[PDB]
């Protein structure tokens, strides 16, 4: 078949191409009259560009606590991320972590470790090894980790990772953070998606249902440096936004015999909510413990 | 060599001491919140916080009395602490006023503070808040609280 | 110009203090006024420029270029000039007496505005488009030396809108003091 | 005692570009949630503290109309009433302040 | 007199063609005759040197020092301009690249002292230069390591010839 380096190649190449095409079918330089909308410097009115300008280029306009701060944008009610160029002239609100309600947040930056620990996965085993992924679980934030769902070749049916696997794992994600990737997303419809991921079964079924509970049809893809991966929901900027990193361990889900699951478990804490040593350490010992969706 | 000294060394002397220290406490009364310098508003609330405390032993009591009649210069207040700042207080053991940094003033860059007394009728300070309970950090540990509840009834 | 008899009017008078006058070539020599004054913004040339236009319309020839390089050339003309209404001043207002013409414009120009530093800031050097712009011309009459300059330039309410410019602009809202609310 | 020979610049630049000599760099600083204007983590915010006192002498200035001579200090508890109010149930034999305005959205009403 | 910052704002260069990058833009700017030291000055414009003009501001803001306030205001009206007439987009992509005191011209008064000596006091007026280069600023230069100090005492080694010989 075809090799792991040569599948991210001509996914990205895919990536880029579709890329290109929401460009080219965009016309040069539209004027859309973006007001901003919050509690700080209100009546503000952005004209920026339509499909090219980003609420972080908004951001950059005020000053640097915006771009420092603000984790989500929130475009009419809606959460957007803060990359995703604009397509229409609306009112915009900005979103940081220490705020009243920062539940789109704290789920915006679940989703967004579950991606960068996802990541680290196809690079972490030997070539000779097969890893496919099945899925995201929107795992709640009070659970005390995110999971994601991994299957291994036939050959590590009894294997199960050590410390030193695991602190390996965490070397991995801390130079991912270190690389200080940006978060890129591409609203794209679904026949696409499933070419460029045609690869995988599980990814198949996963466009196919956000397709079927989608009315006009489409997916969003996220690209991390040359990863790309089916999420669903906005996410953080960049990998630079979480500071404590750590993998807490390997749950086997029930039943095996039909097909074998591996629960990989993680717990992650942003710059912005900096922990002590003792309390993150509690959070390790709790993010250990097995946890399943309601 | 000062150790256990709890007193500030202001003013022209002991006696200035208690006249300024005086002269912030019947400002305190009269206006329930006053901007002062740091240090003096830190040495001053000690003497603001036992007012209320002379105060809720009742006017009838001759000892209150004479004090209140040294410590406010202005003899109006003297009703207004023994009918108004005493009832309002007398469910609460301490704590009678609250301490706040403010901005330094631009004539000398000085070390500033607030002081005022607790119910006033003032519009609030911007009070420092706390985060709130549903951040990422609290909601971690909100669930630790819980697992941890449910592991020792069990 | 036959419904209107001021045009006329105006324009015997003009004969009256300038016998050699026609009204057939005024176009051609307007229009080649009107080129000579754009490209002369090229190379910024005020000094032959102050015999081309009229002082009324040299600040806003200026004053947007002053540190600004301005390419500016001219491709095709789409419809012959015509002169849509010429009118006079009033007599011995102040001690002269001036005359406006009126021409209109449709032909294809080009723009290319850079910055201080030369980046691309307005327009596009290379694609030409239709401009539909209304040229006023006025000269002294009774000066013996004037001649016809370039004036005013008339934007009609239904004009198209103008090309937008590269760069995104934001606009702040109402500063508000610290007493002061904010209110929409 | 006097100088016995004259400091070279260069000995004056080891001197007054000293690393403790030059300002240190504030890592206390950040934006308020409500104004958007900087304060530090330990002081009060500028902009919300100074609105707070023009209230503060505004309901002052109304207090002392009221009041109309010094050493006549009420006995009773006083409320602020702004435009469109009426006394509460609880607010019964305390001074009343009127003022010709609207409650400000971050002055809670009892 | 000279007056040459100001001057530094007028000039022009040709328009790049497409091939060559862009070119940073630059803002130079200066207040002149400020009842200030300029040794005094000189602290608080090295203290913001190298920094982004937002993070400028915000130091400048908490500073006891009456020049801070100045520069300050320096700062935000060179802010301005850039945006509004050195076709600056985002005006928070601006880092300060040099930042200096001059001295100004000062008076000459006379300060009395006992015995009916007496001493020339003078008025000291400054000024103060700044330049903002439109992007983020540059990273710092990083602390050089001991690998970096191997190689260069290796460079050393291997560069020596036989002197005094042929
Ligand atoms: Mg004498
Ligand atoms: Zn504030």
């Amino acid at each position: 078949q075809l090799s792991p380096t040569e599948l991210t190649e001509m996914r990205n190449d895919l990536f880029n191409k579709e890329k290109a095409r929401q460009l080219s079918l965009t016309p040069r330089t539209e004027k859309i009259e973006v007001k901003h909308v919050g509690k700080t410097d209100p009546g503000t009115v952005f004209v920026m560009n339509k499909n090219i300008s980003t609420p972080y280029s908004c951001a950059m306009h005020l000053s640097e606590w915006y771009c420092r701060k603000s984790i989500l944008a929130l475009v009419d009610g809606q959460p957007w991320d803060m990359y995703k160029p604009l397509t229409k002239s609306c009112e915009i609100k900005f979103l940081t972590f220490k705020d009243c309600d920062p539940g789109e947040v704290n789920k915006a930056y679940w989703r967004s470790c579950a991606m960068m620990m996802g990541c680290v996965i196809e690079r972490a085993f030997k070539d000779e090894y097969m890893v496919n992924l099945v899925r995201a679980p929107e795992v709640p934030v009070i659970s005390g980790a995110f999971c994601y769902d991994v299957v291994l070749d036939s050959k590590l049916d009894e294997w199960m990772p050590t410390k030193e696997n695991l602190r390996s794992f965490t070397k991995d994600a801390h130079a991912l953070i270190y690389k200080d990737l940006p978060f890129e997303t591409l609203e794209v419809e679904a026949k696409v998606a499933l070419e460029i991921f045609q690869h995988s079964k599980y990814k198949v079924d996963f466009i196919e249902e956000k397709a079927s509970q989608n009315p006009e049809r489409i997916v969003k893809l996220h690209r991390i440096g040359d990863f790309i991966d089916v999420s669903e929901g906005p996410l953080i900027p960049r990998t630079s936004i979480c500071f404590q990193y750590e993998v807490s361990a390997v749950h086997n889900l029930q039943p095996t015999q039909p097909s074998l699951i591996r629960r990989f478990q993680g717990v992650s804490l942003p710059v912005h909510l900096r922990a002590h040593f003792t309390i993150w350490d509690k959070l390790l010992e709790r993010s250990r413990k097995m946890v399943t969706e309601d | 060599i000062s150790h256990g000294r709890v007193f500030r060394r202001m003013g022209l002397g002991p006696e200035s001491r208690i006249h300024l220290l005086r002269n912030l406490l019947t400002g305190l009364v009269r206006h329930e919140r006053i901007e002062a310098p740091w240090a003096r508003v830190d040495e001053m609330r000690g003497y603001a916080e036992k007012l209320i405390d002379y105060g809720k032993l009742g006017d009838t009591n001759e000892r209150a009395m004479r004090m209140a009649d040294f410590w406010l210069t202005e003899k109006d207040l003297i009703p207004k602490l023994f009918q108004v700042l005493a009832p309002r207080y007398k469910d609460q053991t301490g704590g009678y006023t609250r301490m706040l940094q403010i901005p330094n003033r631009s004539l000398d860059r000085a070390k500033m503070a607030v002081i005022e007394y607790k119910g006033n009728c003032l519009p609030p300070l911007p009070l420092p808040r706390r985060d709130s309970h549903l951040t990422l950090l609290n909601q971690l540990l909100q669930g630790l609280r819980q697992d941890l509840r449910q592991s020792q009834e069990a | 110009m036959k419904k209107t008899m001021a045009s006329q009017v105006s324009i015997r008078r003009i004969k009256d203090y300038d016998a050699n006058f026609k009204i057939k070539d005024f176009p051609e020599k307007a229009k080649d006024i009107f080129i000579e004054a754009h490209l002369c913004l090229n190379n910024s040339d005020h000094d032959r420029l102050h015999t081309l236009v009229t002082e009324h319309c040299f600040p806003d020839m200026t004053w947007d270029i002053k540190y600004k390089t301005v390419r500016w050339s001219f491709v095709e003309s789409l419809e012959p000039s015509h002169v849509v209404q010429v009118r006079c001043s009033s007599m011995m207002n102040q001690g002269n007496v001036y005359g406006q013409i009126t021409v209109r414009m449709h032909t294809r120009q080009t723009l290319a505005i850079y910055d201080r530093f030369g980046r691309l800031m307005y327009g596009q050097e290379d694609v030409p488009k239709d401009v539909l712009e209304y040229v006023v011309f006025e000269k002294q009459l009774t000066n013996p030396y004037g001649s016809w300059r370039m004036h005013t330039k008339i934007v009609p309410p239904w004009a198209p809108p103008k090309q937008p410019i590269l760069k995104t602009v934001m606009i702040p809202g109402p500063q508000l003091k610290p007493e002061e609310e904010y209110e929409e | 005692a006097a100088p016995k020979n004259r400091r070279t610049i260069e000995v004056n630049r080891c001197r007054r570009r000293n690393p403790q000599k030059l300002i240190k760099v504030k890592n206390n600083i950040d934006v308020c949630p409500e104004c958007g204007h900087l304060k530090q983590k330990h002081v009060l915010c500028a902009y919300c503290y100074e609105k707070v006192c023009k209230e503060t002498a505004e309901i002052r200035r109304q207090i002392g109309k009221q009041e109309g001579g010094p050493f006549k200090a009420p006995t009773i508890e006083t409320v602020v009433l702004y435009t469109g109010e009426t006394p509460s149930e609880q607010d019964q034999g305390k001074r009343i302040i009127e003022r010709d305005r609207k409650r400000p959205s971050w002055f809670t009403q009892n | 007199i000279s007056r040459k910052w100001e001057k530094k704002n007028k000039i022009v260069y040709p328009p790049q063609l497409p091939g060559e990058p862009r070119r940073p833009a630059e803002i130079y700017h200066c207040r002149r005759q400020i009842k200030y030291s300029k040794d005094k000055m000189w602290y608080l414009a090295k203290l913001i040197r190298g920094m982004s003009i937002d993070q400028a501001l915000a130091q400048l803001e908490f500073n006891d020092k009456k020049g801070a306030k100045i520069i300050k205001e320096v700062l935000l009206e060179a802010q301005d301009m850039a945006v509004r007439d050195h076709n600056v987009e985002f005006r928070s992509n601006l880092y300060i690249a040099e930042s200096t005191s001059g001295r100004g011209q000062c008076l000459k008064r006379i300060r009395y002292h006992g015995r009916g000596r007496f001493g020339i006091m003078e008025k000291v007026y400054c000024h103060y230069f700044v330049k903002l280069v439109e992007g983020p600023p540059p990273p710092p230069e990083p602390p050089k390591t001991a690998v970096a100090h191997a190689k260069e005492y290796i460079q050393q080694l291997r560069s020596r010839t036989i002197v005094h010989t042929l």
